[PDB]
Parts: structure tokens; sequence; C-alpha cells
């Protein structure tokens, strides 16, 4: 299951 | 190690030709089990392996929300990186991300990974310590400062040591018969005359899983790496793999050559010769 | 910007046996960027029904795709895979050889 650590570069 | 889970994200811009495409694929070892493509008719997360189909609507809906949020995030990230590199607005660029966990034979975490690339080159990667970053250049140091301020690495360590291992262990059980059974290669040596004075000896490995394998040729016990043509390991299309190694040998000297095979499904390595 | 040429392999799913139904595969790997044009050919002309795997990449960031179709090997028919990519000045054609 994928992670929810979603941040712009 | 014996097992791992990986997610692979690709985001591609296409100026003058619509919005950037985002694709995500998920693998357990060499088996793909999920896909999401922002260019699909109605973008949603799709099953790609029998053992994942049992997951309820909550699973697919959570995955779809994560991948839709990622689609928008990578569109913004592509714009950010174009600016960091002082690049023209005319060209297409790609950000790739690869992350996941590696479990040893005991089912315990060996290593966590989270790597990114920009236009095919290493950009930023989480170090083995699961707390610090390696940024390959001045532009990636901008992303590093944002990610250190946001405490991204602590969140990734929690994922990699926790939910990543939890879900990998769950998939490995739900697909025990297809994921934990190493199919040993079917092997054979073929012979093909090149002229009246030489012949190609080709050592084949077919229908094996996982993809990892070593095929080598020896002449009187000496390695023939320089003289061997070794093709890349390739998918058969039915979740098994194939590979061959070939050497050109003087006709009448074939007995001096041996092919050596090493694979997970073979308890002891093999030594094969051409059997006319 | 890194650009890498595609490696191409044309082969069958199962060992070739004239008159028996099999799958013809064209595996393209080691390329960058991701846009690539792959055609499976039967006697120099494009095959109508062709499927492909989902875009993925290796540890070195290079992409790979598998293109595949159902086929029946015969003595008279020749198969090939034609590939174009920004790294190639012209399309590259690799013929199917049952011994490879």
């Amino acid at each position: 299951n994928p992670d929810i650590v979603i941040y712009q570069y | 190690g014996s097992h791992s889970m990986r997610y692979f994200y690709t985001a591609m811009s296409r100026p003058g030709r619509g919005e950037p495409r985002f694709i995500a694929v998920g693998y357990v070892d060499d088996t793909q089990f999920v896909r999401f493509d922002s260019d699909a008719a109605s973008p949603r997360t799709e099953p790609r392996a029998p053992w994942i189909e049992q997951e309820g609507p909550e699973y697919w809906d959570r995955n779809t929300q994560i991948f839709k949020t990622n689609t928008q995030t990578y569109r913004e990230s592509l714009r950010n990186l174009r600016g960091y590199y002082n690049q023209s607005e005319a060209g297409s660029h790609i950000i790739q991300r690869m992350y996941g966990c590696d479990l040893g034979p005991d089912g315990r975490l060996l290593r966590g990974h989270d790597q990114s690339a920009y236009d095919g080159k290493d950009y930023i990667a989480l170090n083995e310590d699961l707390s610090s970053w390696t940024a390959a250049d001045t532009a990636a140091q901008i992303t590093q400062r944002k990610w250190e301020a946001a405490r991204v690495a602590e969140q990734l360590r929690a994922y990699l040591e926790g939910l990543c291992v939890e879900w990998l262990r769950r998939y490995l059980e739900n697909g025990k018969e297809t994921l934990q059974r190493a199919d040993p290669p079917k092997t054979h040596v073929t012979h093909h005359p090149v002229s009246d004075h030489e012949a190609t000896l080709r050592c084949w490995a077919l229908g094996f899983y996982p993809a990892e394998i070593t095929l080598t040729w020896q002449r009187d016990g000496e390695d023939q790496t320089q003289d061997t043509e070794l093709v890349e390991t390739r998918p058969a299309g039915d979740r098994t793999f194939q590979k061959w190694a070939a050497v050109v040998v003087p006709s009448g000297e074939e007995q001096r050559y041996t092919c050596h095979v090493q694979h997970e499904g073979l308890p002891k390595p093999l030594t094969l010769r051409w059997e006319p | 910007m890194i650009q890498r040429t595609p490696k191409i392999q044309v082969y069958s799913r199962h060992p070739a046996e004239n008159g028996k139904s099999n799958f013809l595969n064209c595996y393209v790997s080691g390329f960058h960027p991701s846009d690539i044009e792959v055609d499976l050919l039967k006697n120099g002309e494009r095959i109508e029904k062709v499927e492909h795997s989902d875009l993925s990449f290796s540890k070195d960031w290079s992409f790979y795709l598998l293109y595949y179709t159902e086929f029946t090997p015969t003595e008279k028919d020749e198969y090939a895979c034609r590939v174009n990519h920004v790294t190639l000045s012209q399309p590259k054609i690799v013929k199917w050889d049952r011994d490879m």
C-alpha cells in the first residue's frame, strides 16, 4: 500500500 | 533478503500538449500488483495481480485519493524543478520516484528506500539511516531544505519500518503460492554453426522466477566474460523470466566449455555442457 | 538531461514450434526519456492486435516496456519489431530469430 508522505519538490 | 515491495512513480510534462502525466505502479519482488494512470478514461487505481483483487472498496478508494493528490503534487514539482534548473518552458521533463522496504529471509526489515531522479539522473535520496538526505546538486538542495523543514524523513522512516513491512507481509501471505514459490529455470545448451570453423554455444534459462539469476560461460574453468554475449533478463509475459548467454567456440572444442547457472530455485548451482 | 538508447529483444513466450500458437514479444529496456514507438511486424507490415505492459523502470532509472501479440510460427512468415526513440536517428528494426 503506498505512503501518504506527499510533498512538493 | 528474500522479499521486497516497491512503488515506482513517473511524472512527465508535455508543454503545449496538455497536463503532465502521472503513472504509479506497485511491485512485490518482480510481480506488479497495482497501476494508476492519470491519462486513463476515469483515473482510478487498478489491480494487476490475482492476490490483490480481494481488497475492498476502502483500499482502492484510499489508493486513488493518494495517487490523485500525487498527480497534482508532481505537476507542481515539475514546474518547481524547471525553475531551479533555469530551464526553457518548451521542453518535456520527467521526475521519477522509487521507494519501499526490503525484508530478509526472517521477514524482518533489512533496508528502507526512497529515491528520486530528474531527467534520468539521481536528484534526492533518503540515506540508509532513514533520517538524512543525499542531494546530488544545488537544485536538489532546495528540495532538501523544504523536506527537512517539513520533517519528511521522520514520516518516511515510520512508513518504511511500519506500514510498508505490514502490507508487504500481508501481500506475501495472500499470494504465498505465486510469490513465495521460486520457479527454477528450465535450462539447456544449443549449438549453431557460424561457419565450418566456429559455432555459437547458447546457454538458456527459461520460465524462472524471481528474475535474479547468474549465467556464465567458462572455458577449461576460466571465466569468459569478455567473450560472452549476455542478454538482459527479459519477461516471458506470464510472470516468468528468460535469459541466455552465448560464446563463439572453435568447432571440435565444445567439450572445453561449461555454462554455470545460479538461481534461488536451484539449491546447488548447475554446470551444463552441449549434449549433441 | 540524460538520454539513453533502447535495448531491443524480439523473442517468443514459448519455444518456437511451426504450426503451434505462441506469443511474440518485443521487450524494450534501458531507455530514457519514456516516449517510445514500438511496432510488431508480420512480413514487414504492422500487426493489428498488440498489447503492452505498464510503464515501469529499473534501479538505474531507465524505462522498460513489453509489447506482445498472439502468433503462429510458420516456415514462410517473418516477424520483426520496429522501434523509434528520440535517441535514434532512424527506426531500428530487429528481426525475430527462433534461436534467440
